[PDB]
Order: structure tokens, then C-alpha cells, then sequence
RNA sequence: GUUACUCCAAAGGGUGUCCCUGGCCUUAGACAGCGG
RNA sequence: AGCCGAGGGAACUCGGCAAAUUGGCCCCGUAACUUCGGGAGAAGGGGUGCCUGCGGGUGUGUAACCCGCAGGUCGCAGUGAC
RNA sequence: CCUUGUCGGUUAAAUGCCGACCUGCAUGAAUGGCGUAACGAGGUCCCCACUGUCCCCGGCUGGGGCCCGGCGAAACCUCUGC
RNA sequence: CUGGGGAUAACAGAGUCGUCUCGGGCGAGAGCCCAUAUCGACCCCGAGGCUUGCUACCUCGCUGUCGGCUCUUCCCAUCCUGGCCCUGCAGCAGGGGCCAAGGGUGGGGGUGUUCACCCAUUAAAGGGGAACGUGAGCUGGGUUUAGACCGUCGUGAGACAGGUCGGAUGCUAUCUACCGGAGGUGUUGGCCGCCUGAGGGGAAGGCUCCCCCAGUACGAGAGGAACAGGGAGCCGCGGCCUCUGGUCUACCGGUUGUCCUACAGGGCAUAGCCGGGCAGCUACGCCGCAGCCGAUAAGGCCUGAAAGCAUCUAAGGCCGAAGCGGCCCCCGAAAACAGGCGGCCACCGAGGGCCCGGGAAGAAGACCCGGUUGAUGGGGCGGGGAUGUAAGCGGGAAGGGAAACCGACCCGUUCAGUCUGCCGCUCCCAACAGCCCGAGUGCUACCGGG
């Protein structure tokens, strides 16, 4: 016998197309600060910076190359408030209140919207919900939100999402939500520079692929390459059990999967396509434009490293759920060079 | 510190790319009797099914002497890789490469056999092995 | 963050890019791209190429 | 254990618990303490 | 059924299977051994394009074929593909 | 036959190859014996060069495979089929 | 060669276990002395069926093949990794045992080999089972079919559970099984969107070195630790194209032979060959992968009887593992209690699909974006890029020539010309015109108000 580990992981099975192209968030982190626990935007491109290392380790204090991805984040519109109670097995939705004045283009997503629903009815429903929350029947409060991709000329159809709120007191959460409903939210009001983030998106599509690429199996000997079995696996299994096992590697869908990636550092939050250094303001859009994208005009995040997804795709961001003890400090790091040169 | 007076080993921040597998020939850059060695092992390396051990600048290899004065021919020696042709990255992003693949013959503990190295060596090797940078004129 | 100069074409290239070739005698060369590296080693002469600075200097030499 | 048979692992050990017996002690015995 | 592949260079495999390398002409130079006929194109090394001019052989010939020299010049590469 | 005999050389490492030794289970002189230049799509060991054989697999080109319109079979088949 | 045979061998299975492997009881004794730290005779009792044999129940045109490559899974009878106990355990180490199978267990040389032997590394380089796993998956080196040589036996034809050279590897998947992709029905009216999260899967992580603790404890010396704390890497897993490399039969240029009369511009010769090469794809490039909380195993303790003392146990309590469960990640309303919520229509018609311009998605289906309330494709004008300075005109050129002139090639005009599977602006052309599907009924038992 020669021993070796198996080919690929069983932890992401079945390897199927994602249910939706908007990613869902399954778990939320514990944050004492009463704030909205994430944000959403659109991927634009990659570049690199040079900066003085702030993370623990050696190379602390040294200038280092660091790669960066840029996410365009226009402001979100808070259109609703939703309440959750405790069910027999788990949480159950009790009641939602929607705001009355909505943008035209929201009907491209929600085809059947209320008709009369005046400000007065809105205030009455909010009063109903306030009394419900004061009674003691409620276990959680969440915000209902939608994107505005008409401010950057990308689309007219919005993405509709539900986000959670930090802290413990349900009443304090509800007061936050009552402040925020009917108003725009900007990423600076939620995120802190130097924080660690988790990032969630659907991966690039590749279609049907075979097991050399999908599972990392070995190419067969050159005799088999001349016999017609080079990029096949050898056998589907033993005589008994007299069936193919699900654990045996086979061909199928590769890519377009739901994935979460831990502990990416936010390095800078920008404004109207510009970043402030010590004295000057510099455009992060590179000469000629970001490829397969154009010109960043609104507001953006720098996230160091790489993130899942194609360029023009919806990305969701939350604060880190599984961070280490030795963290970097929550301040913007000292940056010395930003690449603005052509990327084509 | 137990024994810091004179130490043989150091610490680099870079970690170059492993570019030279078992079977590679190496020109000997120091003034020992050896001229050409062949790699038979890479010190401190564990692999997997059908993978060969490989080394880069700064790594200690086990080698056999192929050409050289008769006392050294057919001997199994330790050596430090000091020059390589494949590019590797520095902290600022720039790639560095050299013109040949070259090693210097040492003791397991790290002490150089020989008195001078002919030509340029790499800063990564001079940093991991402190006593080589003293017997080498040019260091990058 | 300082800008290095190319040994073949004489233009400046940005930080985090390019190459340093080291000869055994110690002479160091800097290249902005694979194009320039490959041309320098196969032996093309930059004093006849109008997209280099050596061309301007040799025109001054005419 | 819930197996008539077809189709159920010992030499050697445990007084773990329920019982039948036979000898030496027992108005002070087997220890438990103060002392010679 | 075909083309390319960084750094290594047979670590693959029963076995260098298959693929790669070399390649035309001129000059130089050529081991052991030998039935003295060969081995031998042994091995190994240099050169080769275009344009401008000079010369030779046969020939009655600024007809036709063949053989040398010098200079200038371009390219990563001149039996540049076959 | 014991057998990967023993000694030496070739390798970092030799159930191989070459050279020697001789208890030749069971060599031997026209069922020819011992040698041998040249020759061999014969069998076998090594060196130089070369390479996607391999480390470790990647990208391209044409033809099929796939969808559409038309022509249109066969091997096999107790009934069935976790 | 024919006819037959599992009435009868080779092989996988089935049976059995002399033999084998793995154990145990007693105690001859060996161990300065001391039975049991370690080693344990002779006799006696067993487990397993992975070693070989015995038997002949199944199979004579099921497949008859050994070894290697590839791929999945299981056991523990544990080599390393986590935790403990005794020692003839000072330390560093050794020896012998208990819990524990979550992870690891590799690369080479000769030989067809499994095995065994050897080399350099290594934390260690454990072994077994699955038709001695796996030929409707590959290979075909071995396994003496037909050809041939040597030795030996035989009058001979010939033979050898002897050696040597050579010697055909077929298949359009009927059913089930698995990997992935679609269409229906149901869920007691139909439709849009957001959620819950029963249950299933996970190794998503595993391991080594270095510094410090410390030349310290320990120790006659020589040697030589540990808890905590700081750094780096190897193997495994999941993603991305800024940087670096490869390809790039889009593109730009150079050049050979020949044909279109030369010029200019083109066709063929593998894209003719050579050099460069953006987007895209890719690794030889780069980014990320928590240690806490509970309950336990061996084991360590408390209280405490039976048995006035004593005792970890009989009833009760506290601790205590890389192992179990949860947090975390992936799939997930067909979860038959077949769900919750907000809104729309209904009791002509909300809503959907085809069609049209497209691509970030894609074998068909599906997904996504847009459709004049418009920058979706194209054009035009600009930007960013790739290659490398076009044609024409002018001026020179080694030399030749009575001379007008010939001349490969050089310089100027000229960061030029050609191109753009990238960006921006602008309605100049086209996203026109339409065609299909689509829920209406009640009985009785009702439910809360009429
Ligand atoms: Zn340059």
C-alpha cells in the first residue's frame, strides 16, 4: 500500500448552480454597537498599492506590495422594517411595514406594489408595530433595503435584501430602524476603516468541466493518452458494494457557486471616485478606464486581496464572524503609492 | 540568550520559489575541490505521491560530487543554493534573477568549507546563512 | 515608492513592476518588460529604434 | 437474556449477590484507642 | 489528427515507447581494429544571403555552361520556406 | 540445481553489464571446437547531445461529439428490474 | 479434431484448522540479594480464518490471468501525531502497558516481480480487508499455444512442475447506479417578492522547524529539559488576474521559393518560417482557512458505607483527550404538521411566456441585462493600448560609366502607418410588429363575528 489524501473536498457538495445570483447570508455576527451589520455593492476592478505594513509579524514597519480590489457602493434605500418572533422550531416572521414613497424602478423587481397607502396609514402601521414591540412578543428586528443602480448607469432593476442589526435590546434596535426608515444609507455611516470583513458572492461560471479540473485528479500514463483514457479516471469502484459511490469524482458543473471568504481587510473608503492622501486627491480609476467596466463616479471600498465574482456582479459584505486574536488595528494604514496606470 | 555569541543561522522575510528539483546539476561557486554537483535531496522537505523535492536560493540540499579533485569525487555533501535563473519576488514587488544556478558547499551545522566565493550571491542566502556573506565580495 | 529606469528603452517604470537582471561580475540591469529583456538578449540595437531615447541621442550624434 | 434442534467459546478466577452446611470463638470476642 | 510551452533534463517506464535533436554544398581534419579491400560521411571544426565590381576554362563569340577574388550592406536568424 | 556463487570495476544506492576465479547438478572438437575484420528494421549494457517521458500539467488549430432539417439499419431481447 | 462431463482436477467462493499467526493459566528459574521493572522453560486452555495444506458442496466454453498505473471506501491487532500508568524512571533518553483510528505514513537503485535488500531525506516514512477491491478503466514486462536454440533424458517420433529470443487485448448501454442539467403534478383559488431552516454533508484543517524561557532546573561531570509567549514554513482545501511567466491560427512587423508583367498590393507553401504581442484562459503567480463552550474515555481525586478502622464506588460528587456534540461553511419548502410574512388579482383577467437588441450565463433547456419614459448592439468623434516609423516625394550611397544615368541600402518628411474580441460622448441606423397561456363550481362538519 501507498497512502495519500483524497482528491478534492466533500464539504461543498453538491456542486450545483447557485439558487439565486443575489447571495443570501445565513449567519450574523455579534456586535455590541447598534448598527446595520453589512452592506452591498458592485465589483469594479483590481490594482495594487505600496504601503507600510501594519499587521503583526515580521515585515511590520516595512514597505510592501499589496493587491487591492475596488467595490463601487452607492447608497442603499431603507424601504421596510420586519419583526421576528419565536416559533416552535425556530424564528417566524410576525409583521412587516413598508414605506409609502418608492422609486418608480422598484416595480421592475416587485411587480405588485400597494396603491393608496398614504403617509397616515404608514404612521398607523408603525404605531401598531411599536406597540407590538413594547408588549414583549418580539425576538428580533431587521431592515429591508434595496439598491439604486441608476445613479451609476449600470441598470434600472434593483436588488432587494434583508439585513440584521447589532446589539441585544430589541427596543433599541427598533428605535434605530425607526430613525433610518425612509432615508438613504451610505457605507461610511456603517463601516470602519481597518476592519476585517467577510465577503459573499457567486463565483465565475465555467460550465461543464471534467475531473482533472473539477477535482484535481492525475492525468494517466502516456500509453492511456494514446488509448483514449488520458483525461478519465480509472474506475468507478469495487465489485462490492455493487453500486457507484457518490464520493467518486465525476464531471459536471464548475463555477457559479455560493461562497464566503473570511477576513479581508477594508483599507480605505472613498468619495465621488476620489481618495484623499496627506494633501492631494487622486482618481482611482486607471487611465483608459477599468476593463469590462468604466469609470467609478460615486463611492467605493478598497478591500485587500481577491474576492469571488465577475466584475459587474453584486457583492455582499459583513463584519468578520471568525476573526483571529492578533488583529490589525482599526485605522487606515499609511499608503505611499497607488497605481493609476493602464490595465489593458 | 543561551548562545548568541557566534551563530550560524539567520532569518529572511522573502521565501523564494522552489525552482531546482532532484536531478539538477549545480556549478560550485566556492574554492573547494568540487566543480559540479547533482542534487539528491532537499533538507527539511516532505512531499506527496509522485512529487519531487525542490529547492531555491537559500535552501540546504544534499548533493553528490560529479567533477572535481579525486578526494571529493563520489562524496555526499551538504550545500546552500546561492544563485538561480528563475525569477522570484521581493517585498516591493520587483522580480530578481541571475545568470546561472550555483551552490556553495557547507557542513550540516552551516559552516562553509572554503575561503572565498567567486561572484555575486543573493541577499536571501546571505541572510539565512550569516557566514557566507563574509566570504562573498558582492551581495544582492 | 521610487521609479526605476529601463536599461533598454530609457523610460521610467512604476513601482511594483519589472525586473532586475544580475550578472555574476556584479553589473545590474533593470527591465520594464519582457519585450525589452528579450530584445536586449537576442541582440537588437536600440540606437536604431525611434521608440527609444538612444535614438534621439544618436540623432544628436549625426 | 428475550435461541427445543437446523444456526450459541474454555482452562482458570471473583464469595458480586441469594442460599445449605461444618469447626473456633462470644458477658466480652475480630479492631480502635491511653500504657507496660 | 496537429502547433507552442517557464525552470529542471529520463527523476518516467519492463525498456528513452513516443517525441525531440542532426540535416544540403565547400574547405580543414579524421581513433581503435583490419581478411590491407575497408572501417570513414569515423569523430570533430569553420564558412554559406543581397548589391557593386574584377578575373579564369572551353569556345569565333560581352552566344551559352562551369570555376575563383575583393569590397559595401541588412537582419534574432542567409541549405532563412521546401 | 544451491544462486542475487565469490573477488574486482561501473552507481549515493546494481537480483543488471563487463573482467577474473573453477565442485563443468548436466561444456568440449565437422549432431564441429576456439577466434574473427566487414555486415544486421536481430538480442543486450553504458556515455555525449536532445527533448512535455516525468515533476505538473496549461493554452491554441482543424475534424467529430451537441442542437436543427432530411435518409434510415443492426447486435441483443423468459417476464421484469432500489 | 469430434462428442460430452462440475459424476472429475487447476481458480474465486463454501467447509475445516493439523500447520500458521496472535494470546492466556501455573511457575521451573534467570535478574548483587528480590518469581512477576524485563525475561519466562516444560505441561495445560483458547481466538482468528490475511499462511499453507486437507475435502470435493457450486461453476467446464460466466469471467480463468500475476504484477504495476489510476480511483473510492472500511477495520484496528497504533509507526507518528493528542492524553495517561509502572520501571532495574537523576536529566536527555530507553523498556513495558492503557485510552484513542480524527489526520499523516513519502522519494529513489538493481529485478516482470509481491516480498525482501540497499541510498539519501523524514515527526514517522504501520500493517490489513473490499471476487489475493478495481482489464464492458489503461498497460501487457511475466505466465514454455503455433516458430526457433542450448543442456539433459529417451532406439525413435519426442519430452522437461529447466533456461533463453520472438509472439492478435473486441463492444452503437436494454435496466438499474452515480455526477450534474431541465419539464410536470401535488401542497383545496391563482400570482410577485423576502424569509425560516426540519433534516442531510464537512478534515477544512493537519503537521514540522526556529527564537525566547535557559546554558536554567536535573546533575560529580559531561550533557541537558518543561508551561506560557513570539515568528516562519510543508501538506491539504477554497477562490482571483493587480503583479510575474506561458499560450494567444485577433493583430503588427521581418524574410525564403513561386504565380498575379516589374513598381504598389496580394494568393499558395503546417499560421510557409522567424520575432513581438493586448483582452481572455491559465500556474511557474497572488489572496483566505476560530479556538472557545458543553458532555465523556483511560486516568487522577473528594465524601462515604458494606466490614465501628480503612477504602476512588456500592448510592452520590469534582476534574480530565488531535477523539464525541455545538458554534462556522456548502445543499436545503416534496420538511405529507408538504411552512411563515407583506402585496396584487379573483371568488374581462393580476400575472406569465414566445418574439426583438445583447452577455457577466450557457451541450439542449435554464440564468442575466435592455427594449424610444432608451446608450442594448452597430456607426461617427475622441481616449487608452499592440507593433515599430507606411506609401509617395526629396536628398545621399561602395563602385561603374564619353556622358545622360544604374545601384542593394541610408537619412528627412514621420512616436508614423495599420489595427483593436477595452472605455467615454453622441439617437446617425436597428431594439418595429405582434403571437400564445392564464385562476370563475359546490356538498356536507364547520370555525369567529353576522
Ligand atoms: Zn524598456
Amino acid at each position: 500500500k501507498i497512502h495519500r489524501p483524497r482528491r478534492g473536498s466533500l464539504a461543498y457538495s453538491p456542486r450545483k448552480r447557485a439558487k439565486s445570483i443575489v447571495p443570501r447570508i445565513r449567519s450574523w455576527p455579534k456586535d455590541s454597537e447598534v448598527r446595520m451589520l453589512g452592506f452591498a455593492g458592485y465589483k469594479a476592478g483590481m490594482t495594487h498599492i505600496l504601503m507600510i505594513d501594519d499587521s503583526p509579524g515580521l515585515t511590520k514597519g516595512k514597505e510592501i506590495f499589496v493587491p487591492v480590489t475596488i467595490v463601487e457602493v452607492p447608497p442603499l434605500f431603507v424601504y421596510g422594517i420586519r419583526a421576528y418572533k419565536q416559533g416552535y422550531l425556530g424564528l417566524e416572521t410576525a409583521t412587516e411595514v413598508w414605506f409609502h414613497d418608492l422609486h418608480k424602478n422598484v416595480a421592475r423587481r416587485i411587480k405588485t406594489l400597494p396603491k393608496n397607502y398614504n403617509e397616515e396609514a404608514f404612521q398607523a402601521k408603525l404605531g401598531q408595530l411599536e406597540d407590538l414591540v413594547n408588549d414583549g412578543e418580539i425576538a428580533d428586528v431587521r431592515l429591508l433595503v434595496h439598491t439604486q443602480p441608476w445613479l451609476i448607469g449600470l441598470k434600472k432593476k434593483p436588488e432587494v435584501m434583508e439585513y440584521a442589526i447589532g446589539g441585544d435590546d430589541v427596543k433599541a434596535k427598533f428605535d434605530y430602524a425607526k430613525e433610518k426608515i425612509g432615508k438613504e444609507l451610505r457605507a461610511g455611516e456603517v463601516l470602519h476603516e481597518g476592519e476585517l470583513l467577510d465577503v459573499i458572492a457567486v463565483t465565475k461560471g465555467k460550465g461543464t468541466q471534467g475531473p482533472v479540473k473539477r477535482w484535481g485528479v492525475k492525468v494517466q500514463f502516456h500509453k492511456a493518452q494514446r488509448a483514449g483514457k488520458g483525461r478519465h479516471i480509472g474506475n468507478l469502484g469495487p465489485w462490492h458494494p455493487a453500486r457507484v459511490m457518490w464520493t467518486v469524482p465525476q464531471a459536471g458543473q464548475m463555477g457559479f457557486h455560493h461562497r464566503t471568504e473570511f477576513n479581508k481587510r477594508l483599507i480605505a473608503i472613498g468619495e465621488n471616485g476620489k481618495l484623499v492622501l496627506d494633501g492631494n486627491e487622486i482618481e482611482i480609476t486607471p487611465k483608459g478606464g477599468f476593463p469590462h467596466y468604466g469609470i467609478v463616479r460615486s463611492d467605493f471600498l478598497m478591500i485587500e486581496g481577491t474576492i469571488p465574482g465577475s466584475f459587474k456582479r453584486i457583492i455582499r459584505v459583513r463584519p468578520a464572524i471568525r476573526p483571529p486574536k492578533k488583529k490589525p488595528p482599526v485605522e487606515r494604514p499609511q499608503i505611499t503609492y497607488v497605481s493609476r496606470e493602464s490595465k489593458q | 540568550a543561551k548562545k548568541g555569541a557566534g551563530a550560524t543561522r539567520g532569518i529572511s522575510p522573502v521565501r523564494p520559489t522552489r525552482a531546482l528539483p532532484i536531478g539538477a546539476y549545480l556549478k560550485v561557486a566556492d574554492n573547494s575541490g568540487a566543480k559540479v554537483i547533482q542534487i539528491i535531496g532537499v533538507v527539511g522537505y516532505k512531499g506527496t505521491r509522485r512529487r519531487l523535492a525542490a529547492a531555491g536560493v537559500g535552501d540546504m540540499v544534499v548533493a553528490t560530487v560529479k567533477k572535481g579533485r579525486p578526494d571529493m569525487r563520489h562524496q555526499v555533501v551538504r550545500a546552500v543554493v546561492v544563485r538561480q535563473r528563475k525569477e522570484y519576488r521581493r517585498l516591493d514587488g520587483m522580480r530578481v534573477k541571475f545568470e546561472d544556478n550555483a551552490a556553495a558547499i557547507v557542513t550540516p551545522e552551516g559552516v562553509p568549507r572554503g575561503t572565498e566565493i567567486r561572484g555575486a550571491i543573493a541577499r536571501e542566502a546571505a541572510e539565512r546563512w550569516v557566514r557566507l556573506g563574509s566570504i562573498a565580495s558582492i551581495v544582492l | 515608492a521610487r521609479w526605476n529606469v529601463c536599461s533598454y528603452c530609457g523610460r521610467e517604470f512604476e513601482p511594483g513592476t519589472g525586473k532586475m537582471f544580475v550578472r555574476n561580475d556584479g553589473r545590474v540591469l533593470f527591465f520594464c518588460s519582457s519585450k525589452c529583456e528579450k530584445y536586449y538578449f537576442m541582440g537588437r540595437n536600440p540606437r536604431k529604434l525611434k521608440w527609444t531615447k538612444a535614438f534621439q541621442e544618436a540623432r544628436l550624434q549625426r
